[PDB]
């Protein structure tokens, strides 16, 4: 007929075509309708930030400080570390000469933090550390925040840029600013799970923060040779700053007075998930290829997280890859040609009965996650089994327990590119120039049920 | 203008324990 | 036992695996399974987009036009602008002579559009500008999207790219391709939220959208020092054409006889989103570092929005660093040496009770956004504070109402490098060689309620 | 009046912020509340992967193959396939000289698997092809495994990058590597839909791969004048490799037979997405402009995706530009600077009744994936509409079946680049040295239903 | 400024200050005395204000130009500090406390 543009006569013949198919899928009397949007009420509440007093000591480089929770809140539900990192200034009389520069290590934050514990009164909740933080943040991580994320860690391409001697071409300094890294913690998890300050009045809520030696969190890298040697007071200006300054800052949440009159004075049951990291073992591919490692579980797993690190240099961290780092052109730092992961292909095997085949590296490196993950690592290694369906999700999925099953195992397979850089003779500026080590690391996230009763928490189940 | 109400309790701090729950049923089987 | 391909026997001893913990999470009766999805059959409709009538002025540039709304739709959900740019090519008698470029400002889109507002009868509805659109969509951008935005809105490396006179060796004349903007209202905000016109047919549904003389849309830069000078129509060829073609495209959605029907004639509440931006205010660091500015909000506020943003030149805009951008090598615009935040530390007061303390720069920065939001800018700036749990979530969350609570103040202190770039002596190439000044914006979001009935719409609480 | 370590009274005046607004929003004895999760029981279920039998022929390039679905098992949700490709390396005794290259097609997976279907017996339920699987993974990609996808499929910076002779400068070799390509099927679309296995003891299901001969997976141009000729195998060492390997794994879920027998003999109501592809037509921009393409489509359809291929060549494919990719500098291949999407702008018309009217290409190419669709392309082309809110949802909504539905047209217009790019007359290494040729292509998704009764699986409409 | 300086410090005070500065103003006849006298309650007082007058010899100071063992050879700043002291009331009960109005 005509087209105005602004006419919708043509949406009538579209409606028109109500067949069969259509009569079926939509339409009927109980059937809901768009446009229409049910609006219910919710709790009246109220949210700030809050101070954390230390109780433990000061912070400081390579020592254990501790922080207690503060009261006279009603529900705790964040938790972050701010620390000011210090200034560094090399020196001309560095041990490596010209030939000598130094930067921050990968992942300042997930770094320099282990150990870091909750604890109920004198009765351990959960704890984590850097293998852990570097699993999930690499499988769990929203697209959107990734920039913020790896802004706030550092990794900001001005720590991890090497800087020559002052009488060198580069004579740029490390910068000094604050770093905030998010503890994750099971009522940090989710909105639903908070703790019950208000409830629990007798338990004594801490936070057990131990830092790492400075020393092995400065890289000093040889420009030609590709070496790493540890850092000395005297290679770098001012000395070494031991002590450190730091806050923990959590969000406390206020309710009404009518909510928690009626809340207050009840038992309750809530779902956890924890962590459990079995020992590291030194794995050797210049003796054997294939490496066995008993587990040792013991509530519902629900994934099973493992890698190969480059334990070769303490300086360097979060190094899952064959070759250590090396330095590039154009004062930045870059990876060799033969940067591969070592592991080649793993097994799972129950009581000599292999559940899960040999299957390939690149399964647990990509088709996993594809399927029961929020994100896929953009970093070599990160080799992750998951029995859920959606892993970041906290509501249970499927898992299979470990208190009943019998001892199992995991079979790991190396490769040509790992046994050859076991080996050292390598040039300059390859990385694999001396011997390297490697070392096995296995993490595991399982559920768990926690009771609030009488003013007191505990675990019925253990 | 009033200025409404809003006054500040302190809900408890107790300084004693009443009863330590045990533990039964472990998962080390 | 075997260990074939085929086999599902490895998951009958997972499956045997079922202890106490496993019996209180899973298991029951009334216990849902997964591989089952429900059926709920959905209401009739379809869609199709139309154009928008325009009732008053006409679209040029630097005045107000008005477009009315369509009737006879059952549901508006959508509306967007578009928008043709014109061709500009530098000639040879301008005033830099050959040391001068020309290149759109950055973020083309929302610029040219301020005080984009939304009407029923006389009475405006909302209203929103520069400073919402880009804190919402540096705040609340979906990932993947972002690309598609960036190219859509303008800036594609096309526009804010420097073009040389036309002697130089870049005579690249900037393209004449069409932008399209979305229109941020409570009906495109979300699905359920839409307009009734089949149940409004007494009021008269308005939009007045004012754009952007283009004088201040042009940045006419310095190749050398860096300068910048309001644009002239006789240093380009053709002049300045006021008149630009301008669309509004809304969507309207045609709904079944029977559900027309049914919901006609029946009084309905509806929760909207609003804008409130607190009038603008002049910071000058030279005399003090710290700035109190008061706030004047009714409603149920949901989150804070506080920038500072450089004034030096009006024909560039969305600059909120402490540094304005400089003309670099290989005719592209490149950030200067130094270009950080002027913002140093912020606190809300309460009538002289601080309930914000003095927190860094860096926590509004990143920590907010990466609990309270679904996305952290890449941008230095956009300071943010939310009351509520969630800022993009469409139902109501958290908030304190101002109209009960006494005047509160906004407390901040600026920057060493703001109080050094203020004051001139800047060498070439670095932005800051003329005096830069800037101004402190507030922008609060808070919800409202809009009631239908009888045929018409209003505030039952104003 | 103070605020010192924890603060609670700022908490306690916002709190006393409560008014009409306040009270209509929040409270209420029916009112929901936050830091309460409801926990609700689940089904308790194990999953594990498990290998498909083949039953047919051998899987090579250039022709079918089909693989069984194992039986045994209680649900399959998950398919994909696994692919090695073999080991190519250039000879001095090619054609082209010193001036030739080799490489791998852009997007090598969904390349070389065409006509991928689903067969009940000998009945076809579900078949996809690589413009589907392009259109599907550009339009609805979730961020963050946007990497681990284009890893699985390629294009990892070494299958893409073209490598000289081996006399020449650079020699190196393409490497081997396996790849992954998931496979989407209904049951692999969400987790609630999945072949009930234990309720289908007599159907047999196949899934049919028809993989294409290495000359159009080889890509051989020439180093300076952007020529591409077919590949022989006397071009390069090792020759032709006819056979392959590749194999299909699938993942299935066991279940607790407290609930299997509950289940079995039930009649199960299943809602499907289907794929339905419009017969390919040359377009010829040198003697026409406008190109017009009747539709006859016969179910509910969601979206249409259509592009316009460049088909010069056989051996480059997922091409939807007026200009061919040619190399670069740097050893890496570089799009040409004359690179854009033929169609300038595309209509429907129903009997001779334009429901939508001549849009701009950047409608569909920007704003309707921005507002139906969960991620927007990154390259030239892929232009779509969708009837419905949301293209992605498995859950039915707004759209109109084509089966009452008389003739429909869709009109679409090239462009000026495209028609001058039609003929040849292009210089070295700008794509159009030989006169072009393209194709246009319309994907169609619709909805359909399907019954399980009597261990048989029909279509109750058909 | 005598007037608050000494004046007030003289009727409702028990010393005067010996330095400079130090001007005050007390609603109570007694500033020092526990019980209370007379106050004014500023929680129903809308918005109060105070404006201070500078001085000639501040103008001057303000800039630099002094000599030597003058104080005032560097340009000088000042800050204006302002602080009340107020009554509250304290409720002990049920091994606790917490204040009734705030």
């Amino acid at each position: 007929t005509c087209t105005t543009g602004a006419g919708v006569t043509s949406g009538f013949i579209d409606l028109a075509t109500y067949d069969n198919l259509d009569r079926a899928l939509y339409g009927g009397k109980d059937a809901t309708t768009y446009f229409i949007k049910e609006h219910y009420p919710v709790g009246w509440f109220t949210k700030l930030p809050t101070m954390a007093t230390r109780v433990s000591g000061n912070p400081a480089f390579g020592q254990e400080f501790s922080v207690g929770v503060p009261r006279s809140g009603d529900y705790v539900l964040n938790a972050w570390l701010t620390l000011k990192t210090p200034e560094i200034k090399l020196l001309e009389t560095n041990r490596l000469g010209a030939n000598g520069t130094v930067r921050w290590t990968k992942n300042l934050m997930h770094n320099a933090v282990e150990h870091a514990s909750l604890t109920f009164n004198d009765i351990c909740a959960q704890q984590f550390n850097t293998a852990y933080l570097d699993a999930w943040t690499q499988f769990n991580m929203c697209e959107g925040k990734r920039i913020g994320y790896d802004n706030m860690i550092g990794n900001t391409s001005d720590m991890t840029n090497p800087t020559p001697a002052q009488g060198q071409d580069g004579a740029r300094t490390l910068p000094s600013k604050n770093l905030v890294l998010p503890l994750p913690f099971f009522f940090s998890r989710d909105c639903g799970l908070a703790l019950p300050t208000v409830v629990l009045p007798y338990n004594e809520i801490r936070i057990n923060i131990k830092l790492r030696s400075l020393q092995e969190l400065l890289v000093f890298q040889n420009k030609d040779t590709g070496n790493v040697i540890p850092i000395s007071a005297t290679d770098i200006a001012g000395g070494l700053a031991d002590t450190v300054e730091a806050y923990v800052y959590m969000t406390v949440g206020l309710v009404s007075n009518v909510e928690r009159c009626a809340m207050a004075g009840t038992v309750r049951d809530m779902v956890v998930e924890q962590m459990q990291a079995a020992p590291t073992h030194i794995v050797n591919p210049q003796n054997t290829n294939n490496v066995h490692v008993d587990m040792r579980f013991s509530h519902a797993v629900k994934a099973l997280f493992f890698m190969v690190q480059n334990v070769t240099y303490k300086s360097v961290g979060s190094n899952y890859t064959c070759v250590t780092p090396v330095n590039g052109p154009g004062n930045t730092v870059m990876e060799p040609a033969m940067s591969v992961d070592p592991i080649k292909s793993a097994s799972l095997t129950y009581e000599n009965t292999t559940r899960l085949a040999n299957m390939g590296v690149e399964y647990y490196s990509l088709v996993q996650p594809w399927y029961f993950s929020a994100s896929i690592p953009v970093y070599t290694g990160y080799h992750m089994y998951s029995y859920a369906l959606n892993v970041g999700s906290v509501h249970p999925s499927g898992s299979t327990n470990y208190g009943r099953l019998t001892n199992a195992s995991i079979t790991v397979t190396m490769s040509p590119e790992s046994v050859v850089a076991a080996a050292g003779g390598g040039n300059n500026n390859s990385g694999y120039n001396e011997p390297q080590r490697f070392a096995l690391v296995v993490i595991a996230v399982n559920h768990n049920v926690i009771r609030i009763m009488n003013g007191s928490m505990g675990f019925p189940i253990l | 203008w009033e200025g409404s109400a809003n006054p500040r309790r302190p809900e408890q701090i107790s300084f004693g324990m009443s009863d330590k729950p045990k533990f039964v049923n472990d998962k080390i089987g």
